[PDB]
């Protein structure tokens, strides 16, 4: 029977590191600058005189440590306990919140289905728009079928063919193939099925 | 309907956008370092209190 | 001990040289446009064709809540706050072979350095949105002040480690 | 007298906010009507937590919003906006 024939619209080829792509390049960049001042505040303000230098803890690398658990939500072993303090922990541990749940959810979004819609069986939507152009064999029983034939759809595909400008048949089986695959997938050629099938 | 060709004759589809681009989000940063900048004006007049 | 009175007022003048020539510069952004398309680079203020026949013509940029947001973009003035208490910064520390033992001197510097981190940051985020309005990518400009930054926190980190030692000597 | 309670309200204060945040504590309330009251505030925030990370993709992400006129009545109420009718045809008239 009649068949159609399109370029193949590639196949899918994931990278190496794929789990990074539900969020752009300038997030996971901006967000080692935000980790950097986070914690290079978090020192300049706990080390600050107590009137007791020997005090506190949070000297710069228990800082670094400390931003980085609360983070990963992760835990720790140590929490700041002047208010200037707790209200720089405070602000970072609400950023963490929105940022590590989008990207839990973003990536369920793609997990879902990866398809390419493509014409519908049946070509009908051959019939629905300009954007694709199609031909026959010349003197073929496929281009006398879609002459002489009433079914509407077929009929306005004749009338298409028989109307469009410039020629869009072709000579050969030959012809038709070549023309299917350098018109950038802007035009589809119909054939005789068992010939399709030896091409592909 | 056969010349229509704008896309609300069919856009449907609603395919995901890609990725999460930043201006989604900069809301988040703003507060972020406001809370820093808030920080270390409350450590400093704590202590210009204390030391007199 | 001692020397890293050096590696601060090195530091300093880096981070100062590294963001006055980033504002300083053409190159910021790869795109593609037209100097009234052809492959295009933008600073801050002004753009430039390249690999054109235009090779070299320059012209102002256009900029025209929705309304702030280009403001700061038009003025840019997080970057030039950042320069200004990168100087008032290097000025501190240089000014402290004088008034000895006030020990003030030393403590403003870091909170200058620091200030001045979170106005780059500020910047940045700031500049980076206002593109939202192609396959583009960022210039070596750009990177210049991304460096700056992190020299400007490592510095306001050293001059911080450097107070607190040189107050508590005094407690015995 | 009694202070073995480590709460006090600026520490009760800040032990309610770092378990809505789901981050870790260093105390907890260690008394039968103290266990009584944190261990309410933890279900609570998980039946409230999981149901606002599950719609946020399709929230951060509208496209369409505003519009200046949608019943276009106001347009006999407002005079920033001008109009027009064709000539020589029967809108006119009707007008």
């Amino acid at each position: 029977g009649i068949s159609i024939m399109i370029k193949k619209p590639q196949k899918s080829k994931p990278g190496v590191f794929s789990f990074l792509d539900p969020l752009a390049y300038e997030i996971w960049m901006c967000i080692v600058f935000a980790y950097i001042g986070v914690s290079v505040v978090l020192f300049l303000v706990s080390r600050f005189s107590p009137y007791s230098e020997s005090t506190n803890e949070f000297g710069i690398f228990n800082s670094l440590w400390f931003s980085l658990g609360a983070f990963m939500q992760q835990g720790c072993d140590i929490s700041p306990r002047s208010l200037s303090g707790r209200i720089v922990g405070g602000v970072w541990w609400f950023f963490t919140l929105i940022i590590i749940s989008s990207y839990t959810a973003n990536l369920a979004a793609f997990l879902t289905v990866e398809r390419m819609v493509s014409p519908i069986e049946s070509a009908e939507d051959l019939s629905k728009q300009t954007e694709i152009a199609y031909g026959t064999l010349d003197s073929g029983s496929t281009k006398e079928f879609f002459r002489r034939s009433k079914i509407a759809v077929f009929d306005k595909m004749w009338t298409y063919m028989r109307s469009a400008e410039p020629s869009v048949f072709v000579r050969t089986t030959a012809e038709g193939v070549a023309r299917v695959r350098k018109s950038k997938g802007k035009y589809a050629y119909l054939l005789e099925s068992t010939m399709n099938e030896y091409i592909e | 309907y056969d010349k229509g060709e704008c896309g609300a004759k069919d856009s449907g589809s609603k395919e995901k956008t890609s990725a999460l681009s930043l201006s989604n989000v900069a809301g988040v940063f703003y507060i972020l370092v406001g809370g820093l900048g808030l920080a270390m004006l409350v450590a400093l007049i704590e202590f210009c209190y204390k030391s007199r | 001990r001692g020397v890293q009175m050096l590696l601060t007022t090195v530091g300093a003048f880096a981070a100062f040289s590294l963001m006055t020539i980033a504002v300083g510069t053409d190159y910021w952004l790869y795109s593609r446009g037209v100097c009234k398309e052809v492959m295009t680079h933008s600073g801050l203020w002004r753009t430039c064709c390249l690999e054109g026949n235009f090779k070299g013509l320059c012209k102002q940029i256009d900029h025209f809540a929705e309304y702030f947001l280009r403001a700061v973009r038009a003025s840019s003035i997080f970057p030039i706050l950042s320069v200004i208490l990168l100087f008032m910064g290097g000025l501190c520390i240089a000014a402290s072979e004088f008034y000895k033992t006030r020990h003030n001197i030393i403590l403003s510097a870091g909170i200058f350095f620091v200030s001045a981190g979170l106005s780059n940051i500020i910047g940045i985020i700031v500049y980076i949105s206002a593109n939202a309005g192609n396959s583009y990518s960022y210039g070596w400009s750009f990177y210049f002040g991304a460096l700056s930054f992190i020299i400007a926190e490592m510095v306001g980190v050293l001059a911080v480690h450097m107070f607190i030692d040189r107050h508590k000597q005094l407690t015995g």
